[PDB]
């Protein structure tokens, strides 16, 4: 519909693409519109798992712009979903798909998508002269992991850029205080590691030691107290914490990722 | 001036039930960029020059996975607290108190309280090949995506009407473990002696505290009902993130040095030879482009991470139970 | 030490030296149940794998960023040295400085954002071994799901792991409840607690442990008549002045 003045030819867009045109031959005006549109994504249960996916095809509507059509398609409204069974009960968020639908691999094995469930219904016998009290208790245990540091880290910019080339290095010259910006900033971000571990750990300054004999009235600390016949004088809850976590070297051992 | 003297003291004789809000960021919107749409949309010849780049797309588009999924853990933190999905009962005496404009309206489509209703509409936020063929449809023909995000906004309204229903039923009970029940005028009896004053001053003027409860949730309607830039904090980022994702639509029509800003044209007056170097100018700088875009994101962020930590201590401590904390929950005796 | 906490979450430290086997034995078997659920569940400790995980991978990306060419001729500094002369070797080693130069300082930036969450976090943790280990909180989840009773540090690789000790309430009952008894033309209001009923005897007792008993003088205090508070239930308010009188 754009209506062209008589020494124009080509129409841009506020990308300043050209997305109109005149023909040369009979004068129309015609719209160009890019032919690639819409994002896909995946949804495996792991490649060890199985075999099968699911693909989700954005911006798509099948009541096609699809690769391959299926048995099974569904319409979510975050586009089509081609390789899922749809089902009608509702569990937990497994593989999150989005606005509100979730997928998982169940058993004969399928991947099924559904509508996540929020949790179990619950109504409080509220009146206007009743009270609930309890009876008894439970003492819960429950933990909490927080990340207090990471890995301090140094680069020499011109082994990294320039290693063992000196004319590099007389080039790299002419670009000012950048490494220096970069190195000062690695600094902070390495002095600041430290002075996280030391706000969050160092709080007390007495080094304050527990009696020879534990008795605390039938409560057992024995699973959070150090235990002395390890090496590393550590808890046993604190052994399997650094057990369960995987994290000099020389010239002579390295003539892996770390070298 | 405070009147002070060494045996003088002013002590208060009435009281004031005051409702105020605190509007709260939670999310932004979730995008996805491809890499090749925007640098070198379909261009074979661009795709091939931009292969000798590396895993620089491969870092974009794992930061901007990174900040989508914290989206959806930021609106899980804030109202997934609970996991019973608890309901008020049909027979609504509380003594009193009128929690009609908070709790859900049956009558429209969407369960939603009318204040929620009027949030709704007080903030203004599929599109196919078909109907394309608009700011949002030049965003998505040059590789730029919204996700959508996980729970919708009935989810979260099914969210907030059973903390409410807990917290109308229950008091801060169903936040510690089992909801245990106990009547509205006794729990705010309760909040009373949490604050220090005697449970008789509740007790002895109830009707006057339930009608100046219920008007002043009428006059919170009204205040978000008047006043425009109530909602200003969710416009803004709202705004923000339309900014940045149309300034990276508008940042194509640069030259970055090189002869033209269109890949078409360059390709069509230049053998692959002087085409390549023009081409490589004009990769180099939508780079830039896409890194400055993904690192604005990633510092949006860790602010809006910042707010959402803040909403979710916020219903722990003001929603799920009564705070001593001065200014936390309000100004006044929370 | 554990009574004075218990008398911080509004129970009587009776309570606790009633039961206080009871308490040692769950504490125990909850200390024992998080060793076996720790070794047990492999994604457990994600969030401080994630920090490894992340950082071992920004500099594997670093590393293997050595390998683009960014518009010269090649990526290996002795290849170009070896076939040009020093301007055009000039040229190409420009084009590989400078994308080697945006590759240290994307990573820069990276790394500044993730010191900047780690921060965050540190703080966070900071704050909760003041306020969870060295006291007892009355904020709502901020040591743990419950009413909070004590936390146990235990340091892990490039973190801390706190053991939030808790108290939940447990095997609810339903009773009928009142506002206030009247007695002598008075409204009575307990000083601390609630009045219960098993639909024929009426009591008071402590809002979190049912424990009930004979309303007295000294359960309650007096405030106005009988006309004023709505729900109030006739009942007598026993005197302990005249048995002995
Ligand atoms: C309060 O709860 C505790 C914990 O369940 C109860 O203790 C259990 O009682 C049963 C029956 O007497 C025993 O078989 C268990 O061995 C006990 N467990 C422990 C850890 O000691 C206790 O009986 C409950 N008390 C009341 C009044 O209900
Ligand atoms: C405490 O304040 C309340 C609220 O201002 C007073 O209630 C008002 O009293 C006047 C005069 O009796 C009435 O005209 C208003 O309609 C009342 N307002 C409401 C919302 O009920 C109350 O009288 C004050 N009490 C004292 C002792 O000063
Ligand atoms: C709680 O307050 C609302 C108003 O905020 C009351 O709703 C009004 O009810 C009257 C009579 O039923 C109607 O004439 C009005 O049109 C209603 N207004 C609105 C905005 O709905 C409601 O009745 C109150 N609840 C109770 C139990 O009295
Ligand atoms: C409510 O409390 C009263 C007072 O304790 C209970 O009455 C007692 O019932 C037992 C039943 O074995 C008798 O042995 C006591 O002598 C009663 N106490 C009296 C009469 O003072 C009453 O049973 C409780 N209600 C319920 C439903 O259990
Ligand atoms: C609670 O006890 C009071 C005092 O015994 C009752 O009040 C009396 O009720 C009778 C019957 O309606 C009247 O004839 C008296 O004049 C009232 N006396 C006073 C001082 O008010 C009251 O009815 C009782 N309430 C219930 C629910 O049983
Ligand atoms: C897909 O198209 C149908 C046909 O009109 C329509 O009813 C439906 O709402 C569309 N889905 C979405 C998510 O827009
Ligand atoms: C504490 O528990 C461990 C294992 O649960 C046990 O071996 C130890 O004897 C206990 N301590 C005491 C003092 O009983
Ligand atoms: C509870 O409701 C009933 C029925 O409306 C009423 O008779 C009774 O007085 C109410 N009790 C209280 C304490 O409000």
């Amino acid at each position: 519909n754009k209506k062209f003045l008589p020494f124009q030819q080509f129409g841009r867009d506020i990308a300043d693409t050209t997305d109109a045109v005149r023909d040369p031959q009979t004068l129309e005006i015609l719209d160009i519109t890019p032919c690639s549109f819409g994002g896909v994504s995946v949804i495996t249960p792991g490649t060890n798992t199985s075999n099968q996916v699911a693909v989700l095809y954005q911006d798509v509507n099948c009541t096609w712009r699809v690769y391959s059509t299926g048995s099974n398609v569904f319409q979510t409204r975050a586009g089509c979903l081609i390789g899922a069974e749809h089902v009608n009960n509702s569990y937990e968020c497994d593989i999150p798909i989005g606005a509100g639908i979730c997928a998982s691999y169940q058993t004969s094995q399928s991947i099924i998508a559904y509508t996540m469930s929020l949790g179990a219904e619950n109504s409080v016998a509220y009146s206007n002269n009743s009270i609930a009290i309890p009876t008894n208790f439970t003492i819960s245990v429950t933990t909490e992991i927080l990340p207090v540091s990471m890995t301090k880290t140094s680069v020499d910019c011109t082994m990294y850029i320039c290693g063992d080339s000196t004319e590099c290095s007389n080039l790299l010259l002419q670009y000012g205080s950048f490494c220096t910006q970069l190195n000062r900033a690695l600094t902070g971000i390495a002095v600041e590691q430290d002075k996280n571990t030391q706000e969050v750990f160092a709080q007390v300054k007495q080094i304050y030691k527990t009696p020879p004999i534990k008795d605390f009235g039938g409560f057992n600390f024995s699973q959070i107290l150090p235990d002395p016949s390890k090496p590393s004088k550590r808890s046993p809850i604190e052994d399997l914490l650094f057990n369960k976590v995987t994290l000099i070297k020389q010239y002579g051992d390295c003539l892996d990722l770390i070298c | 001036s405070v009147a002070y003297s060494n045996n003088s003291i002013a002590i208060p004789t009435n009281f004031t039930i005051s409702v105020t809000t605190e509007i709260l960021p939670v999310s932004m919107t979730k995008t996805s960029v491809d890499c090749t749409m925007y640098i070198c949309g379909d261009s074979t010849e661009c795709s091939n020059l931009l292969l000798q780049y590396g895993s620089f797309c491969t870092q974009l588009n794992r930061a901007l996975t990174g900040i989508a999924v914290e989206q959806d853990k930021n609106t899980q933190e804030v109202f997934a607290q609970v996991k019973q999905i608890y309901k008020t009962p049909p027979i609504k005496d509380f003594g009193g108190f009128n929690f009609s404009q908070i709790l859900p309206d049956p009558s429209k489509p969407s369960k939603r309280s009318p204040i929620e209703d009027l949030l709704f509409n007080k903030v203004t936020l599929i599109k196919q090949y078909g109907d394309c063929l608009d700011l949002i449809c030049a965003q998505k023909f040059n590789g730029l995506t919204v996700l959508p995000p996980l729970l919708t906004d009935e989810m979260i309204a099914q969210y907030t009407s059973a903390l409410l229903a807990g917290t109308i039923t229950s008091g801060w009970t169903f936040g510690a473990g089992p909801a245990l029940q106990i009547p509205f005028p006794m729990q705010m009896a309760y909040r009373f002696n949490g604050i220090g004053v005697t449970q008789n001053v509740l007790y002895e003027n109830q009707k006057l505290i339930a009608n100046q409860f219920n008007s002043a949730i009428g006059k919170i309607q009204d205040s978000l009902s008047s006043t425009p830039s109530a909602l200003g904090k969710l416009q803004d980022v709202v705004n923000q993130n339309a900014q940045a994702l149309n300034t990276l639509v508008k940042q194509l029509s640069s030259n970055f040095g090189a002869i033209s800003s269109v890949l078409n044209d360059i390709l069509s007056r230049l053998d692959p030879p002087e085409a390549e170097v023009q081409i490589d100018r004009l990769i180099t700088g939508r780079l830039q482009s896409l890194q400055t875009y993904v690192t604005q994101q990633l510092i949006r962020a860790a602010e809006i991470r910042a707010s959402a930590n803040l909403a979710a201590t916020k219903m722990s401590e003001c929603v799920l139970g009564q705070s001593k904390r001065v200014d936390f929950c309000g100004k006044g005796y929370h | 030490q554990m009574a004075y906490r218990f008398n911080g979450i509004g129970v009587t430290q009776n309570v606790l030296y009633e039961n206080q086997k009871l308490i040692a034995n769950q504490f125990n078997s909850a200390i024992g149940k998080i060793q076996d659920s720790l070794s047990s569940t492999p994604s457990a400790l994600g969030k401080l794998q994630d920090v490894v995980n992340q950082n071992a991978q920004a500099l594997n990306t670093l590393v293997k960023q050595l390998s683009s060419n960014f518009g010269a001729i090649s990526s290996v500094l002795n290849d170009i040295l070896s076939r040009l002369d020093p301007p055009e070797a000039e040229v190409q080693i420009d084009r590989l400085i400078t994308g080697r130069l945006q590759s240290l300082q994307t990573y820069v930036t990276q790394q500044l954002i993730r010191a900047a969450e780690i921060r965050a976090s540190a703080n966070l943790a900071a704050t909760k071994m003041s306020e969870c280990v060295l006291g007892q909180s009355k904020r709502v989840d901020f040591c743990g799901k419950g009413y909070h009773l004590m936390s146990f540090p235990q340091s892990a690789p490039h973190g801390v792991v706190f053991l939030h000790v808790t108290y939940v309430p447990a095997q609810e009952k339903n009773f009928t409840t009142a506002p206030a008894i009247c007695h002598d033309g008075k409204a009575h209001f307990p000083r601390e607690g609630v009045f219960v009923s098993n639909g024929t005897h009426w009591f008071v007792t402590q809002r979190n442990f049912y424990e009930p008993q004979i309303i007295t003088t000294d359960n309650t205090f007096v405030s106005g008549n009988c006309d004023v508070v709505i729900g109030i239930v006739n009942n007598t308010v026993y005197d302990p002045l005249q048995p002995e009188l």
